[PDB]
């Protein structure tokens, strides 16, 4: 479950942070480039418009991975959920055992109120 | 031509306001050590405006004296580079503003 899960978060950091490298080194190459010819308007304002459009992607992946973050630790309980409902399952049962052995116990000693039957209500 | 009439004005303009923020701060008898600080940054702002505002004349001649591609560029660059001195001039100028209003 989340052993893969987890590995892939892991994979889309690594190339978020990829990305976010290569557009800075583009944002930079743009205005190193451009600044010697302002005149190449297209270049420089479409250029622009793709760095800004990474850097948005970037910061979107690093929040969707905050938020799976929080899910996959949730899922990562599962075991420890499965074993602590199996105790509470066998409780529950145990409880109703008792309870049953009460009732009968409460109509033998109302039925025949021996003192055996009132330390067996004990 | 009427951008450089246009940067010329802004810089009088700038000058005078730069004047009557200290009548302002004088007349209200300000201490504020934040307001005083303001004008000095004012001050040294108005005084590169100037210098960038003359640089920018001067290519601006020189672009008419004997146009050409490159020199349309460079004036456009000098253009530029003016705009954000103006930009720096009135963020400054805004501050001292606030200072005295608040």
């Amino acid at each position: 479950g989340s052993e893969v899960e987890i590995l892939k978060a892991l994979l889309e950091l690594k190339k978020s942070t990829a990305e976010l490298k290569r557009a800075t080194a583009s944002l930079r190459a743009i205005t190193e480039e451009l600044k010697k010819n302002p005149s190449e308007d297209a270049l420089v304002e479409h250029n622009r418009a793709i760095v800004e459009h990474n850097a948005i992607i970037v910061e979107n992946n690093r929040i969707i991975a905050a938020v799976l973050m929080l899910i996959v630790v949730a899922v990562g309980m599962t075991q420890e959920i499965k074993k602590a409902l199996e105790e509470l399952v066998a409780s529950t049962a145990e409880l109703k055992r008792a309870t049953a052995s009460l009732r009968a116990i409460t109509e033998e000693l109302k039925k025949n109120p021996s003192e055996d039957a009132l330390v067996e209500h004990n | 031509r009427a951008i450089v009439e246009h940067n010329a004005i802004i810089v009088e303009n700038n000058r005078i306001i730069a004047a009557v923020l200290e009548l302002i701060v004088r007349a209200l008898n300000l201490t504020d050590a934040e307001v005083i600080k303001a004008l000095i940054e004012l001050r040294l702002s108005t005084l590169e405006l100037v210098a960038a505002t003359a640089s920018l004349r001067e290519i601006t001649e020189e672009l008419k004296k004997n146009p050409s591609e490159d020199a349309l560029v460079e004036h456009n660059r000098a253009i530029v580079e003016h705009n954000a001195i103006i930009v720096e001039n009135n963020r400054i100028i805004a501050a001292v503003l606030e200072l005295i209003v608040g």
